[PDB]
């Protein structure tokens, strides 16, 4: 990695970054609350009795909280077919307001409960309109209709060139009489009653039995949500790096008691630029506490490709109880694995460093780690700093030290005056002589000028520097 | 009747916990050193525009200021909220109901035409009441206790925590006061900007405006 | 910028190999840092120490020399300063390389080795000399012959040990007279603050939250926000990384002076 | 789509050669400063005594 | 060289090498005089 | 950057902080500038004449 990271062949005696590693999440907790509105649908399909197909029955329901996978995998339905509207994804849909409407029709009629489709009652009685509807639900009741039903009691309209508009209700029964020319040439005659009943028998077939049907529809986007359908939840786990949707909103990191105090109808808190930090579950109604996992970049400390093969890794700001969770003790290479526990795991002020013994003497060292340790290859070795020599002198009342020898020594001293004086060129860098580009580029403003200035800046600068260091002297002696 | 309101009209904007931090807020607020028309109704209760939001209080400590309706027509044709005490608990009826003139009520009803909701929840006494509607959402804060310090004028600090909250999705511009048959204040409020103080029990200790003086 | 999104990740690596300098930078400056205070007090090749038995002359140096009962071998000024100012999104502070010991331990052998030898001790190997010895070669070099020490030597004594009680008892009740630091330290939090709170900003985009944007809408335009709020960060990102290398300059510059001033007037006289 | 095509790549070029100059100017002023260090180094302590 | 360029600087080596060689026989002969 | 616009500053004001720190780099600078002319002839503590 570190050859990688540096893109050559040979490294350095020195420390080097390479990389960074993160704990990854184990499990995933989701906790909703113990409450969940049910909402009565059980005396909609359940219900004593329904009303005509010219006279059915509406009724308002909202704010209501039902679970549409416990009536899916029923097995008392004849059939559950929808158009446009999933059955499995229901339990996971929001919707402004629901409408039902509850009536018993005939064997031969539950196909007429269709949009864009021709029928009797589909044209007459009840007409879907040409936009989306949630469904239909049918199911028998020859046993409550069949034998023991009304003979009369379910009746329907033969009304023609009477086309209802969709979710029109005409309840109002007039004897049809023309009273005008268009009927005989006379006026009385050609009354039919509105209302026909239905002809049924026990037992007759399969195009006349009455079935129950529920037509439900639903709206979208129309009004603030409603009705919602219910989620599953499980358990809570604690001391672990874990991703959650904690009571709704979610957040990662791990779990641990507090010990802090909140008002009883505060939900959660937090301390410093949206960084939550306390969050109460509705189950238990206590405190709790959120820390982020911990996370880092790690580093190699090497004495030289040249000198040996061997390097020490240190890892910044993890305790010991994560160091090998820091990496994986089974998804990299066995030879991680010498540099990955037992070696020599000294934890330090700065982290913990692997793969290098402690010694308790001190030494000059030469590769600084930091927190006042540094690492040397003598194996590679960890210690203190060493500031220097230790001596006392022996400070007196009337003493003094007076010097009789003394020595001349030359040193060295190395000071940079003057780099490189390049130039970029302006418009062939993001041109490259095309001239669409420049077109484009004559809208950006003066920004060639502007960057052109500061190169012949600096490089002028560069020659007085270097001008007025060297230059001091008028003439020149031999 | 015009009357100094001091410091009155301060409460928590959310429900996330804080500890020892300074937080600007820019939410609606009843401005420092404010003017309420102080009414002395007794022997009075005319219309009051809601205006988005109204003050409230009250000084007497048994029950004749009982109800408070809401709406927009107070008429059939369109859905009007009434907000109503029964001493053991608080009922809330959205439905239509008809004009009513000196409605009497104590421990009126015209019509319930088309009925969508319910709501059933359960010196002197200080009943500083906040009320706000916004996005469908119609909540009500309370704090029923004052402190007995100083007679007259309502001085004081002191924080507002809500209580209740409707999803009606309903418009209201105008609200009456309901009496019974046989001195509270009012004050407008508009969206300015504060600076709260918080303690370290997560407590509201002190309100500072943002735009009312070159110090502030 | 990506906070473990594996899109994010996708979108970003094209963007070129601009992080390789966002970390040089920063590293650079902080070995800068490193290096400049091991350069500033490691001024001296040995740690020397104080006699046991003290006769200054009649001077008092109590309060300014360590005492062995203090926690952290620090003398009483040095308690006092540290007494008197006082001051995680992916950002890491790293330790210093010298603690506070070794800073400690250099200063006590800088001061004994001035106070013991005077200057001899800069430039090869410390001598003993008595102490008004020292003062009266002070002394000397100002123009005042050494006759008015050596006959004025209690008075002197008095007047030092009144002013050092004096400038103890003001630092101690002087307000905002250490007001650089404490603007450094303010300065450099609220740059730190003033970074991590970018994140909530919406650049115009739909959210400041990738994950709701990325589950409430189809790659198209979500390709489109993720584009937005990694440009948005990647500029907060270099106005920061400049704004600390102008800093580091000017401290540079200031630690620079500092160095020579402690070099020329502590191991000599000016 | 070409002229799109060619903004952003011009966008980004901009902005590169943008750090560029200026990292060059941070280290053409610090080199000043060296310099001009090294140059009352060799007028003082070469011409004369310190 | 696509677009990039290198400036030769105005002082050439020969031009360093003879003020170092006249500063250091200036320091030589004369001292500190000469300055 | 606004020119007197309405629209212009609503579509400012989402994108941040900007000119927070926009407008404080250059106060710093412009408070630095007195001092640097205070210090440089302010050495004296009375007038002679
Ligand atoms: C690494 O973790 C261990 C165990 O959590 C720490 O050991 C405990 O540290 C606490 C202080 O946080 C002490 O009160 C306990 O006495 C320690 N021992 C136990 C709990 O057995 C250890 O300090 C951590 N290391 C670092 C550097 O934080
Ligand atoms: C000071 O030191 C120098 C060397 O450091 C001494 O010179 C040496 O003297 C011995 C004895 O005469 C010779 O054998 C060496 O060759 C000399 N060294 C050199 C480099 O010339 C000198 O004697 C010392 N001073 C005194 C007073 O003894
Ligand atoms: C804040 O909450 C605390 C938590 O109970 C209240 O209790 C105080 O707790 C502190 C900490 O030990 C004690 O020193 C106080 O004596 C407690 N006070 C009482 C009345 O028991 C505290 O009262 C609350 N309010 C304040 C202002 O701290
Ligand atoms: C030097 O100064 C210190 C402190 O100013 C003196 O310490 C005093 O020690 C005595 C004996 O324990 C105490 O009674 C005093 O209270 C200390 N002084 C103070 C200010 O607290 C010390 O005596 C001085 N030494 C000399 C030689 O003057
Ligand atoms: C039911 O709600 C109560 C309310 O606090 C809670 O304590 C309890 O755990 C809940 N039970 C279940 C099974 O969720
Ligand atoms: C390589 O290491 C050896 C032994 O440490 C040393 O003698 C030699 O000079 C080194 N060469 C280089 C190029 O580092
Ligand atoms: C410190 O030195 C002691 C010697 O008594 C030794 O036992 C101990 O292991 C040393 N501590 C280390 C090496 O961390
Ligand atoms: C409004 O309040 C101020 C301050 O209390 C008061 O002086 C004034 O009389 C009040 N009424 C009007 C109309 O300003
Ligand atoms: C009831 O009132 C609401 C609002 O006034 C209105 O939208 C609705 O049509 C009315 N009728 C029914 C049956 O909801
Ligand atoms: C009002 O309270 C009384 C008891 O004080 C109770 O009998 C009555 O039912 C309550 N009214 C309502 C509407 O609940
Ligand atoms: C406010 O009233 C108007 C009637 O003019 C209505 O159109 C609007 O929907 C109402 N607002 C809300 C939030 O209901």
């Amino acid at each position: 990695e570190t050859k990688c990271t540096l893109k050559s062949f040979t490294v350095e005696k020195g420390i080097y970054q390479t990389s960074n590693f993160r704990v990854q999440p184990t499990e995933s907790i989701v906790r909703f609350p113990n409450i969940t509105n049910l909402c009565p649908f059980g005396e909609v399909f359940n219900a004593t009795r329904f009303a005509s197909v010219y006279a059915w029955n509406r009724k308002r329901i909202s704010n209501c909280v039902a679970d549409y996978s416990v009536l899916y995998n029923s097995a008392s339905f004849s059939t559950f077919k929808c158009y446009g509207v999933s059955p499995t994804k229901l339990n996971d849909l929001c919707f402004t307001n629901v409408y039902a409407d509850s009536f018993v029709i005939r064997g031969d009629e539950v196909r007429q409960i269709a949009p864009g489709q021709t029928g009797k009652i589909a044209d007459y009685n009840y007409k879907l309109p040409d936009d989306f509807t949630g469904c239909v639900i049918a199911w028998n009741s020859n046993n409550l209709d069949s034998k023991v039903g009304g003979n009369y009691n379910y009746l329907y309209r033969l009304f023609r060139k009477s086309n209802l508009k969709p979710f029109e209700r005409d309840i109002s029964t007039e004897i049809y009489q023309a009273g005008s020319t268009p009927c005989n040439g006379v006026e009385g005659f050609n009354c039919y009653f509105p209302l026909q009943s239905y002809g049924f028998q026990p037992t007759n077939g399969v195009g006349y039995q009455p079935y129950r049907v529920v037509v439900l529809s639903f709206e979208l986007l129309h009004a603030p949500a409603t009705v919602c359908g219910p989620k599953k939840s499980t358990n809570l786990v604690k001391n672990k790096c874990v991703n959650f949707n904690f009571n709704g909103l979610t957040g990662t990191g791990v779990l641990t008691e507090s010990n802090k105090k909140f008002l009883p109808f505060q939900q959660f808190g937090r301390d410093i630029a949206d960084t939550t930090d306390a969050v109460r579950d509705p189950q238990t109604l206590e405190i709790l506490d959120i820390t982020p996992c911990s996370f880092g970049g790690v580093s190699v400390i090497t004495p030289g490709t040249n000198t040996s093969n061997q390097v020490a890794v240190l890892y910044q700001g993890v305790n010991c109880t994560e160091v090998p969770v820091a990496i994986h003790a089974d998804q990299l290479t066995p030879t991680w694995r010498v540099y990955s526990t037992g070696s020599n795991v000294f934890q330090t002020r700065a982290g913990c460093l692997i793969g290098a013994e402690h010694v308790n003497n001190s030494y000059e060292c030469d590769i600084p780690i930091g927190a006042g340790i540094c690492a040397s290859y003598q194996s590679i070795i960890a210690y203190t700093m060493s500031l220097g020599a230790e001596n006392s002198v022996a400070y007196s009342n009337n003493s003094i030290a007076i010097p009789t020898n003394f020595t001349i020594s030359v040193t060295t001293e190395i000071l940079p005056v003057s780099m490189t004086k390049t130039s970029v060129d302006c418009t062939m860098y993001i041109c490259g002589d095309s001239t669409e580009c420049s077109n484009l580029l004559l809208q950006y403003g003066s920004f060639c000028t502007q960057l052109n200035r500061a190169l012949t800046g600096i490089a002028v600068e560069q020659d007085k520097n270097t001008q007025e260091v060297f230059a001091q002297v008028k003439q020149i002696y031999k | 009747a015009y009357t100094n309101s001091f410091t009155r009209g301060v409460y928590y904007p959310d429900k996330v916990f804080r500890s020892s931090v300074l937080h600007s807020t820019q939410d609606l607020f009843l401005p420092f050193f404010s003017n309420v028309t102080w009414f002395h109704a007794i022997h009075d209760n005319p219309v009051l525009p809601f205006n988005d939001g109204v003050y409230f209080a009250s000084t007497e400590k048994s029950n004749i200021i009982r109800g408070w309706i809401f709406g927009t027509t107070l008429d059939s044709k369109t859905q009007s909220l009434l907000i109503v005490n029964n001493a053991t608990n608080v009922v809330i009826k959205v439905c239509e109901f008809q004009f009513c003139n000196d409605p009497f009520l104590g421990v009126v009803y015209s019509s319930a035409n088309n009925c969508t909701f319910e709501y059933v929840s359960q010196f002197k006494n200080l009943r500083e009441f906040v009320f706000k509607n916004i996005d469908g959402y119609f909540k009500i804060y309370s704090k029923h206790t004052p402190i007995n310090l100083v007679r007259d004028l309502p001085q004081g600090f002191s924080a507002l925590e809500p209580l209740v909250d409707l999803p009606i999705g309903i418009n209201i511009t105008r609200f009456q006061t309901l009496l019974a048959l046989h001195a509270y204040y009012v004050g407008y409020l508009q969206p300015r900007t504060f600076l709260l103080k918080y303690n370290e029990n997560g407590t509201i200790t002190d309100a500072v405006d943002c735009a009312l003086d070159p110090l502030s | 910028i990506c906070g473990d999104s594996t899109e994010c990740s996708n979108l970003l690596l094209q963007y070129g190999s601009f992080c390789t300098q966002l970390n040089r930078a920063l590293t650079g400056i902080a070995v800068e840092q490193d290096k400049n205070t091991q350069e500033v007090f490691a001024q001296v090749k040995q740690i020397y120490k104080t006699p046991p038995i003290k006769d200054f002359g009649g001077f008092n140096f109590s309060q300014i020399l360590p005492d062995p009962s203090k926690p952290s071998k620090r003398s009483f000024i040095e308690d006092l300063l540290f007494n008197k100012v006082t001051l995680f999104n992916g950002l890491t502070v790293l330790p210093p390389l010298l603690t506070d010991e070794m800073i400690a331990q250099y200063t006590s052998a800088l001061l004994a080795g001035t106070i013991t030898s005077g200057w001899t001790f800069g430039a090869g190997a410390a001598l003993q000399i008595p102490f008004a010895m020292q003062m009266a070669y002070r002394f000397n070099g100002i123009g005042v012959t050494q006759n008015v020490l050596y006959e004025n030597q209690k008075l002197i004594a008095n007047q030092f040990n009144s002013a050092i009680g004096k400038i103890q008892d003001s630092l101690s009740s002087t307000a905002s007279a250490l007001g650089k630091l404490q603007d450094v330290v303010n300065q450099n939090a609220q740059a730190l603050n003033t970074l991590v709170k970018q994140l909530s900003s919406n650049f115009g985009a739909i959210s400041s939250v990738l994950n709701d944007i990325l589950s409430r809408l189809d790659p198209p335009e979500a390709e489109v926000q993720i584009d937005r709020l990694i440009t948005g960060r990647l500029q907060s990102l270099q106005t920061y990384v400049t704004q600390q290398l102008i800093r580091a300059a000017e401290i540079r510059a200031s630690a620079n002076l500092a160095a020579t001033k402690m070099s020329e007037c502590v191991l000599g006289q000016s």
